[PDB]
């Protein structure tokens, strides 16, 4: 959710994908702490088995089979986190979730309320303010002239600037808002 | 000082006086279709010793 | 909202119930029928002479 | 510790609701003061049978004091 | 009925001669005073209509229709003072002028004793719906809408206006009264059969029937908020009240001619909600929506039953309120973030409460929730439709389904989920917004507390 | 009470049982409905008091309004606009009043139905007979005029209706 | 009331109580700066089992795409506070 992602997986990388989702669901399977010990133990040795493969289409080929045989096997109902994109959680305070820029709304009676807040509030959108041209300057020299090949952003390099592209970033919500 | 508020606000008149107007034409267009008061079969009936009329 | 709500019987429900009241203490008291089929008196209807 | 919840603004809809209230009141508590008063202190007509040679006004075919004004 | 025609006509000159800064104030507190005294007309009676004059008369009908005219006006003027701020004196005026002549002509439409007058007036309105739609209308389509607003009507009209000469010539008269009295029954013959469709087809095409209905979604999605309002809350209506004053002359024809307008009003009632369900513009949703409710009412007139006639009135009243509220409650997004695109603003709940709890109540209505009097409409049209064929529950079954999932749709789609999170200029409600808003739902719930005003005359 | 007539919504004689305590305990529901008698009925029955006085010391009165006969569709000639106003007024009235019986008819099946309880399918014939009868007259008068009725279409249907119960009659009589 | 608010201290202490639960890593030898693979020499489906133990430690799921990344214990913890928005 926080990386930029890559233009494709390489081959470890689907690998390690596919050992994780195999644990998980043969955790889903073997409820028991025990029992689910040892299969894993069973489970990663049959993966470092032909961990030493040379022949990389004979390893694609035995990552093919082993794939066909996880959607075989695979759990119907596997455990999900609550909060992951499949739990009862899911998206349960996104509701809660107000954007900043609201506040810019509020009544004079309001925000008497809060004077010290407010005071901060305003201290930090001088602080964006002020560094939003040269953000905008850094990113124009340091793209390349055919545009920018991943989402990857710089960090700040001069004396007092400020990673390009950071308010958005920096100002989220929260995660239990209210 | 009532002319500037008489000049201000004069056009609050209209439509009341509108109002009474096309109450008082009702009235007239009501005067021309009496050839039937106290005429009527199930309507008809005996003046009061006072009363000259049975509506208006 | 107010004078709509008070406005006056001039759809006559209250006088049909009262009249309808009258009729069935009437009709019940002589043994007569509640209703006729016929609304409008025979005697007043001449039908044509020939049907055939 | 104690955080600031940022909620948009509530100051204009409970404006207007306080406002909507109280013009709805302001017309319509007299309104019920009026109608209890005058149904406890004028009560309904009772039904009567017309007397001999009596012609009564339309507005004496009704029975609620308001219905009749 | 000059007292209420007359301060219309008051209304007029008061506007021309008011201060450039108080004409909305002015002609919305007079708006208003007018609809009180029209409040006098719902007084009716239980064997024949109030006969004014010899050319004014008015039923149970009629008056709740004049009542939503008259009610409508002042609604249609907070609703546009919003997007005329930028407009000149000389301009602001000429549209309250075309708001005002629009209600004369239908106040005057509404009581005519007579089937020529009435037509004259009925097509009298034309003119400033069609100036304000192609005049303050903001996209350039507007004036194809105008173009399909008017023509549609006329090619439907201008056969009326034949067969009401010719049954003139044979009759003597166009009085209704004398119509009504004087009816004789309709033979089986072709000159029959097109006097009844030159009756008939006008009527249809205001409804509009389906096949017939193109020119709703344009001319009520490119027009100004009170011209949207005034089309889809009185406009559509004059076909059913036209239709109901009319039916009185086409018997026993009816009888039969009505099965291919029955079958267009079913099934496109059916299509109309199924179009609902996948539209990407919010306002052309709530035009289909008029659609399918009309569909209705036409299936109600046609049947003939007293119980059909007490639906369709119910019906007409409750929508006009119900989708002038829609429409009102788009146009206030639509000012808020300049689209109509139903997608692009969502999570509008969490960013205005109130008016989520407004969109709540008005799909609620939409979808007849009992005991509103658009479920008593709907519910009586159904029952008197099972009377005339068991099967017609099967139809008007499926559409009940469709209407509250596409309204609910709606809704799911603009206040719920997350809010878009490049849309920063979402302002906080204003109070004209609300109470414009309450005065469109406050009645709604009110008419229901006493239904039989707005039953109509059987 | 005396509010209405009770040979038009008539009710039997209401016979209750005496109660016949068989326990030692004592019964709650007497207990509780004396408390509700004194802390209920006598602040209701003060205050109706109250404004029973207040009515009485203002009695005034409204009267039923009587219409008289006038001729009916059938004396009516052809295009007699005044006759025929007057008769198709009257009709409906009539109208009106015959569906105000049909709805006095329906209720006393309905109270009949709550009040026998168990045994409402025989304790209702009586009341079931006349809602049939008075159903049935009414289908016949007034049945399938549809929207846009009146008086001579009404008759219009009577005269139909003679018709054929003539010709019935006639052809029952060759045989 | 709810769950106390986690602070980093705390999230530091779990990582590390984890991390010597492990077999496969020396208690002493660790610090909260040791790299997986080049200080204490593990592989990349030992790194796997260590994001399974904390995403059942913290009761949260770490993505694919973000747990390849974290290398040593300070970036685990990081992440963690990162997500849960603790900043004390
Ligand atoms: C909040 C705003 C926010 C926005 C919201 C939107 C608002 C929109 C509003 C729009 C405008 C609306 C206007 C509509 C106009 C309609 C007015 C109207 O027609 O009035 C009708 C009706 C009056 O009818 P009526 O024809 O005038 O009366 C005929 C008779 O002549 C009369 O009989 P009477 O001779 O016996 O006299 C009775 C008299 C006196 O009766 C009594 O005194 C007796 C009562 C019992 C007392 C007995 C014991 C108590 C005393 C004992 C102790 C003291 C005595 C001993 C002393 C010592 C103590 C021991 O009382 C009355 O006169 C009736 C009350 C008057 C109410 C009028 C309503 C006007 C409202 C207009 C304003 C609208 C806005 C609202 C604002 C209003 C202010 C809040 O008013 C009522 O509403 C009555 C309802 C109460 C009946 C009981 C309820 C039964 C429940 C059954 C259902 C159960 C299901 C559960 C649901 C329950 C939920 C309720
Ligand atoms: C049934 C209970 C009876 C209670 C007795 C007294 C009731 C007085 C109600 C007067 C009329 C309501 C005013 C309408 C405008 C809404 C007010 C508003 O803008 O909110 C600001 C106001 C300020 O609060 P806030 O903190 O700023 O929060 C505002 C946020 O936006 C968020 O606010 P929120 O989240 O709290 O939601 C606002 C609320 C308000 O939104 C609404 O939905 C209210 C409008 C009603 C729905 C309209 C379409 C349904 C068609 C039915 C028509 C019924 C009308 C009957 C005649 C009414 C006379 C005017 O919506 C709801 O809470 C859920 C709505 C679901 C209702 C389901 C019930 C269906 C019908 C069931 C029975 C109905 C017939 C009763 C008799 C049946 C046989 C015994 O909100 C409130 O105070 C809460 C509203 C109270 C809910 C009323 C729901 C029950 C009443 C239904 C009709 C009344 C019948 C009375 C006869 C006696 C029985
Ligand atoms: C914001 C907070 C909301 C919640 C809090 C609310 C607090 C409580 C208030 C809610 C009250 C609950 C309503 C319960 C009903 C009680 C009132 C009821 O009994 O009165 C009805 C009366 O209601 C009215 O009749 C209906 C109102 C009329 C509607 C017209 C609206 C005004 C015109 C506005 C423009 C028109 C646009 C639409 C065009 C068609 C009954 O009529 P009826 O049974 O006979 O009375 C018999 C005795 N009479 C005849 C002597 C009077
Ligand atoms: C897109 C939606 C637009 C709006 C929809 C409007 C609906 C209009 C449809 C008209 C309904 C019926 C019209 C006439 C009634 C019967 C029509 C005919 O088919 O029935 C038979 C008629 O018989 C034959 O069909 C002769 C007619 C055949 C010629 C008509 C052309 C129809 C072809 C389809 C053209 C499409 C028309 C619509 C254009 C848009 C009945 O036999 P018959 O008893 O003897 O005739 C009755 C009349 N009599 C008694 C005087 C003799
Ligand atoms: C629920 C039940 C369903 C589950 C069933 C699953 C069945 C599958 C079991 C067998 C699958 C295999 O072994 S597939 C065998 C695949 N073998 C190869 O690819 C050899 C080349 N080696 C490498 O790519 C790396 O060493 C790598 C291995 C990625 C380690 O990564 P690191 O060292 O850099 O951390
Ligand atoms: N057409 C109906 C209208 C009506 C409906 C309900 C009523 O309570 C009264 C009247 C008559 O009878």
């Amino acid at each position: 959710a926080f990386s930029a992602p890559a233009a494709y997986l390489t081959h470890q990388q689907k690998v390690l994908r596919l050992y994780k989702r195999a644990l998980r669901h043969l955790e889903s399977w073997c409820v028991h702490r025990d029992k689910y010990r040892y299969f894993a133990c069973l489970m990663r040795a049959r993966f470092d088995e032909h961990k030493n493969e040379k022949d990389m289409v004979k390893a694609t080929q035995l990552l093919r089979q082993a794939e066909e045989e996880f959607w075989y096997g695979q759990h119907p109902q596997p455990y999900i986190f609550p909060e992951s994109p499949g739990g009862t959680s899911y998206e349960r305070y996104e509701c809660y979730k107000v954007p900043e820029w609201c506040l810019d709304d509020w009544h004079p009676s309001e925000k008497a309320m809060y004077p010290d807040y407010f005071a901060k509030r305003e201290q930090w959108k001088r602080l964006r303010r002020e560094s939003w041209e040269r953000e905008v300057k850094q990113l124009q020299e340091e793209t390349p002239p055919g545009g920018p090949r991943t989402e990857a952003l710089p960090p700040a390099r001069k004396e007092g600037d400020l990673p390009p592209l950071w308010w958005h970033i920096v100002t989220r919500p929260r995660e239990r808002p209210m | 000082n009532v002319l500037q508020i008489v000049r201000d606000h004069w056009v609050h008149i209209l439509v009341p006086v509108g109002f009474v107007f096309g109450c008082y034409l009702d009235r007239r267009s009501d005067e021309k279709l009496t050839a039937f008061r106290n005429k009527s079969l199930l309507f008809k009936r005996e003046l009061r010793p006072n009363e000259e009329v049975t509506w208006k | 909202s107010t004078f709509v709500a008070y406005l006056p019987d001039y759809r006559m429900q209250e006088w049909a119930r009262r009249e309808a009241e009258r009729l069935v203490k009437y009709r019940e008291a002589n043994g007569l029928p509640l209703m006729e089929s016929n609304c409008f008196d025979p005697n007043k209807i001449q039908l044509p002479e020939d049907e055939d | 510790k104690r955080l600031f919840i940022i909620k948009p603004s509530g100051f204009y809809d409970r404006r207007f609701l306080k406002l909507m209230r109280f013009y709805i009141l302001l017309t319509g508590i007299p309104v019920a003061i009026g109608i209890t008063l005058v149904n406890v202190f004028i009560g309904e007509a009772e039904l009567a049978d017309i007397p001999e040679g009596y012609v009564p006004e339309h507005w004496e075919y009704f029975k609620h004091p308001i219905s009749r004004w | 009925m000059l007292k209420i025609i007359i301060p219309t006509t008051m209304l007029l000159p008061m506007t021309w001669m008011s201060k450039h800064n108080m004409i909305w104030i002015n002609a919305t507190v007079h708006s208003l005073l007018i609809s009180l005294i029209s409040l006098s007309l719902l007084n009716q009676l239980g064997e024949n209509s109030l006969n004014f004059s010899l050319t004014f008369f008015s039923d149970s009908l009629s008056a709740p229709l004049l009542v939503l005219t008259t009610w409508l006006l002042p609604l249609m003027l907070m609703a546009s003072q919003s997007h005329l701020s930028k407009e000149t004196t000389t301009r602001k005026k000429l549209y309250i002028t075309m708001l005002i002549l629009l209600q004369l002509f239908l106040i005057m439409t509404f009581t005519a004793t007579e089937l020529i007058l009435f037509y004259i007036l009925f097509e009298a309105t034309l003119v400033p719906t069609l100036i304000i739609i192609t005049r303050w209308g903001n996209q350039t389509e507007r004036l194809n809408a105008g173009l399909y607003f008017l023509f549609y009507t006329l090619a439907g009209s201008l056969p009326l206006l034949v067969a009401l000469v010719y049954i003139q010539n044979t009759t003597g008269s166009l009085n209704f009264l004398i119509i009504h009295y004087w009816s004789h029954p309709l033979s089986n013959s072709w000159s029959n059969i097109f006097m009844w469709l030159a009756c008939i087809m006008a009527f249809m095409v205001k409804m509009p029937l389906y096949g017939l209905h193109l020119w709703l979604p344009k001319a009520h999605v490119e027009a100004p908020i009170a011209g949207s309002m005034v089309l889809a809350a009185v406009l559509l209506k004059l076909g059913g009240y036209g239709m109901m004053r009319i039916t009185t002359i086409l018997n026993p024809l009816t009888n039969y001619m009505a099965y291919p307008f029955l079958m267009l009003s079913m099934w496109g009632m059916i299509m109309t909600s199924s179009i609902c369900l996948r539209q990407t513009d919010l306002k052309s949703l709530i035009a289909y929506s008029s659609v399918s409710h009309m569909a209705l009412v036409i299936v109600a007139i046609m049947i003939q039953t007293p119980w059909s006639f007490m639906g369709a009135t119910a019906l007409m009243i409750a929508h006009g309120l119900t989708s002038s509220m829609l429409f009102c409650l788009a146009n206030t997004n639509y000012e808020r973030v300049h689209s109509r695109t139903m997608i692009l603003a969502r999570g509008l709940q969490t960013l205005l409460p109130l008016m989520a709890t407004w969109w709540l109540v008005a799909s609620l209505t939409n979808l007849a929730l009992p005991p509103s009097i658009n479920l008593i409409g709907e519910l009586f049209i159904i029952t008197a439709s099972f009377s005339w064929s068991n099967i017609t529950i099967i139809l008007m079954g499926m559409n009940m389904m469709i209407t509250a999932l596409y309204s609910l749709y709606m809704l799911i789609t603009t206040q719920r989920g997350k809010y878009t999170h490049h849309i920063n200029n979402i302002k906080p409600s204003f109070t004209r917004e609300n109470a414009l808003m309450a005065l469109h739902i406050l009645p709604l719930l009110l008419l229901t507390l006493n239904p039989k005003m707005i039953l109509g005359p059987l | 009470p005396d509010s209405w007539d009770k040979d038009v919504y008539p009710e039997p004689p209401r016979r209750t049982p005496a109660p016949a305590p068989q326990t030692s305990l004592p019964n709650p529901v007497t207990y509780l409905t004396k408390i509700f008698d004194l802390l209920v009925d006598r602040p209701v029955t003060l205050a109706r008091e109250f404004i029973e006085q207040q009515h009485a010391k203002n009695r005034y009165y409204y009267y039923h309004r009587e219409f008289r006969r006038v001729p009916d569709i059938t004396e009516c000639e052809e295009k007699d606009i005044l006759c025929m106003f007057e008769a198709e007024m009257q009709w409906r009235r009539d109208y009106k009043v015959d569906q105000e019986i049909v709805n006095i008819i329906q209720e006393r099946l309905k109270a009949c139905q709550q009040r026998e309880g168990e045994s409402y399918r025989q304790n209702c014939a009586k009341e079931l007979e006349q809602f049939t009868q008075v159903s049935k007259a009414f289908q016949d008068r007034y049945s399938d005029l549809g929207a846009h009725y009146s008086a001579r279409k009404c008759l219009a249907k009577q005269k139909q209706r003679m018709l054929a119960e003539r010709k019935a009659a006639k052809e029952a009589a060759a045989a | 009331s709810d769950a106390p608010p986690l602070t980093l201290e705390a999230i530091k202490d779990r990582v590390l109580y984890v991390l010597k639960l492990y077999d496969k890593i020396d208690p002493e030898k660790l610090s909260v700066n040791s790299h997986f693979m080049k200080d204490l020499g593990l592989d990349s489906l030992d790194q796997v089992e260590i994001i399974m133990a904390m995403e059942d430690e913290f009761g949260f799921e770490i993505p694919d795409i973000d747990a390849e990344k974290l290398m040593c214990p300070q970036e685990i913890v990081d992440y963690i506070a990162d997500k849960k928005d603790v900043y004390e």
